[PDB]
RNA sequence: UGGCUCUGCCAACGCUACGGCUUGGCGGGCUUAGGUGGUCAGCCGGUUCUGUCCUGCUUCGGCGAAACGGUUCGGCAAAACGUCGAUUACUGAAAAUGGAAAGGCGGGGCCGACUU
RNA sequence: GUGCCCAUCACCU
RNA sequence: GGGGCAGGCUGGGA
């Protein structure tokens, strides 16, 4: 059947997105739980959470390491959003466990991204 | 059910079953190049795989044959995600119509029966019946001796579907000896194949206190002579019928421990195999002298579960004496 | 420019299919919807820019957009709150995006082969 | 020129914006995206008139091509066709006029 | 300097933002886009002054020109009138003030 | 210098409750203020990685844009005005981040 | 999802092209799999240090001999399940992707006891 | 590389 | 003394 082959098949991009889809699969439900108010913060968190996939994907389909650091900056920005939803949002948005849990998932994507950046930098 | 089974490639290629096969094939392989290249257009790849199966045009991708050498050199041939998916699609409809006929005392690659259910059956069936002796056999190269011809006299005594039989004969050609070890279709067919000696223990030979894990076969008894006769009868059959040579065998008294499935199993206690102990010991050690002491806690908690059944403490003390870290 | 007009026409079928799905996504998944719509409708501009130039990097950014569109199918299938793309709709869309990926793949090869 | 291109694109907006405003509520998000492509393409032309590097001159051409896709989308893919094929003919001739200035502009900058 | 233009462009906002808010919801995208072009052109000035590239001052000039487009567009945008031609006239005067400061800024850099 | 972000997290901690309050009336300004406030982390984060004064001047411009937002939201009228206290007691928080940013920019400029 | 390019009411920052718009209320309509491990099929040795057992029967060849998991204990094993019967009978040219059963063997299953 | 069983992690019934 | 089990302690295959 030879699976449909996209052009520019980057494992690091495929692996990092599959692993970052776990961050989304975890953070998106609790992004959606952020109440009516805090909706701009949720919209911006969701554009940082869901929009990080595009950062990874564009980084994979690129011979530019610049796209890979932009993916790292977005993952760093997603780590801020965890600090924001927990420690700045009013009701709570993200419980410290949900934070602790997401910080584990984002660290997995950060570990793949750091190896990805290192592999390309060499 | 009632024998026959003459329309299986309809179920094998159902989208609800191929989705199960897709899920099963991806389970744990979601960091591999196979899944990530497949996951891209997964349901479109499932559509061209369904229409390759349902149409009769599935050709199994070539085994990439490496030799893993870890416990012993084994020519482990891996398969593409598309091929491991088709095997999962087969062994979702074909497996439970073989694993249904497997006597209950076969504990390999079956739902609800495993490495542990075996060590508990040997040991339980050691306590009850109060077995005085036991026969433990093992088939030489089991997977690289399964006849792949007499096997397709058991896979063709239950499939009956002229199309599933051909999907099974694209996964595993019905030619010469050699079922690829490292395939889902293969564990089943090997369990099915080894199930022939189960029926020669349980049906013929009227041995009721036994246990087979794939190729390992424990047969508790009461005379070390009846168990030796059972083995001779078992060996003569598995050789003249199945072409499986017996590597090791022993009719020992229940005292020498039944080395079954990583547990030396007495009726009363049940330790671990020293190999598993030493492998984990050196693995923790290599991990130590490589630079990981936080994933070790994850492994230790894992292996503390595999060893909670065994009466271990013959490693946790050792490892507390080598590094001081608090295991338990 | 044959491939650019062809790739867009074939991508129009992805939009023709996914836009009704993208419009049906409940407001609850509003950001995901607006981002999916900007990824679906915005992939045209990726193809347009790819044809407007000769840089294979622009055709790779079109591949990244198609990969991002395939993520959206996976993502909108996954979301269980309200709910969006049914698994059948991911299946049918991935088939359409595959033909868009097929033409883009031949397009990338044409540029890489001068 | 640089205002000549916008003055002609004003006519595209003056034509397409009432059409974009006619898109029903159901396709509000596509209308918002169409309007940000229609009204936002002025900025693409304007930013190309200031910094005359050809980079944003092609981005303005890509935006015009994207606006031409929106004409196809609004009257081809938008299932309640929120644009009539005639409107996709006069608006394409309005876009073709601003495309002609953009083409001559591309040539004038890439001449030397 | 960025502080002078922003202070002078704050007068454009102080005038246009009530006008931009008065744009009917019907013209909501045009409104929200005009408001993001009104507020948001501050950032263009600020980035131009908090740095120096001349491209940023062209980006600030492009934003000012985009704001002038919005006044011409919102003036007779449709039947739901957004901005009166006098409001456009009055705002264009304030934007001309910030355009003159931007032009002298561009000149002093060049 | 990622004390910048930790110190700016207090600016957010201060300037975010007063943005989740800007009513729908001033919604665009709120969405833009929140994208300027919460999006300034990205400016600092991209500057910490890049260690380029371009990405630091962008972070300085964002803080200046955040200072504009205080001056805009002050003169927004009605009960929804950012109270003049808040404009002062947030320019203090922004000045803290501005002083760390100034030492940042100087540290990079004077290598 | 702090919606609605959506209406009625009433307001009043405001803006009005004077129509309204905006905005605020106020009604109303629209809006189980998973991941990561680990097992085990799946080693061959060598060596004594050890700890602890065992070292007999004998036919004379050899065979030997070294506190519970519900891993529970009874009762059943009719049924269902399994398997052989059987891709048989039987129908039909043909088993052709129809298809038994009498039985036989099981314990997988069942029944209670007690415990989980 | 394969599954079975198990442990943990995530997650709501 | 010989054997059985278990704990080590190491060669290889890793």
């Amino acid at each position: 059947m030879e699976p449909i082959e996209e052009a520019t098949k980057c494992y690091d991009q495929m692996l990092i997105v599959e692993r970052y889809e776990r961050v989304i699969s975890y953070l998106y439900p609790i992004a959606q739980s952020i109440p009516r108010k805090h909706g701009v913060a949720r919209e911006m968190f969701l554009k940082c959470l869901l929009g990080q996939v595009e950062l990874f994907i564009v980084a994979g389909k690129s011979n530019q390491v610049s796209k890979l650091y932009a993916a790292d900056a977005g993952l760093a920005m997603l780590r801020f959003w965890l600090r924001f939803l927990a420690g700045i949002q009013k009701p709570h948005a993200m419980t410290p466990h949900q934070v602790e849990t997401a910080q584990v998932l984002i660290a997995e994507v950060g570990r793949i991204l750091g190896s990805w950046i290192a592999r390309v930098n060499r | 059910m009632g024998k026959r089974h003459r329309n299986l490639i309809d179920q094998i290629t159902t989208w609800e079953n191929l989705l199960d096969a897709y899920r099963k094939t991806s389970h744990g392989k979601r960091r591999t190049w196979g899944y990530l290249e497949f996951k891209e257009y997964d349901l479109a790849n499932l559509l061209a795989l369904q229409a390759e199966l349902k149409a009769g045009n599935y050709e199994r991708g070539p085994y990439r044959e490496f030799l893993v050498y870890e416990p012993k050199p084994r020519l482990i041939s891996a398969l593409e995600f598309k091929d491991r998916l088709v095997q999962h699609a087969l062994c979702n409809i074909v497996a439970p119509i073989f694993e249904a006929g497997l006597l209950p005392y076969t504990y390999a690659c079956r739902p609800d029966k495993g490495t542990h259910a075996g060590v508990c059956h040997v040991q339980a069936e050691l306590r009850r019946t109060r077995a005085t002796h036991f026969l433990k056999s093992d088939f030489s190269k089991f997977f690289p001796s399964i006849d792949r011809a007499a096997l397709y006299a058991m896979i063709d005594k239950k499939i009956h579907c002229a199309a599933t039989r051909r999907l099974l004969r694209v996964v595993l050609p019905d030619e010469g000896v050699g079922i690829p070890i490292g395939s889902l279709t293969s564990q089943l067919f090997a369990n099915v194949y080894g199930g022939a000696v189960d029926r020669l223990l349980h049906d013929e030979l009227k041995q009721r206190h036994w246990a087979r894990y794939m190729d390992d076969i424990v047969v508790l008894g009461d005379d070390p002579e009846e168990l030796r006769a059972v083995f001779y009868r078992l060996r003569d059959f598995a050789s003249e019928r199945l072409g499986l040579k017996i590597s090791h065998w022993q009719v020992a008294p229940v005292s020498r421990g039944i080395n079954f499935l990583g547990y030396r199993i007495w009726p009363t206690h049940k330790l671990l195999r020293k190999s598993s102990v030493k492998r984990a010991k050196r693995k923790v050690a290599n991990f130590i002298k490589h630079g990981e002491d936080e994933s070790l806690q994850r492994f230790l908690a894992s292996w503390s579960g595999h060893a909670q059944w065994a009466d271990t403490h013959n490693l946790f003390t050792w490892m507390e004496e080598q590094y001081g870290i608090a295991c338990h």
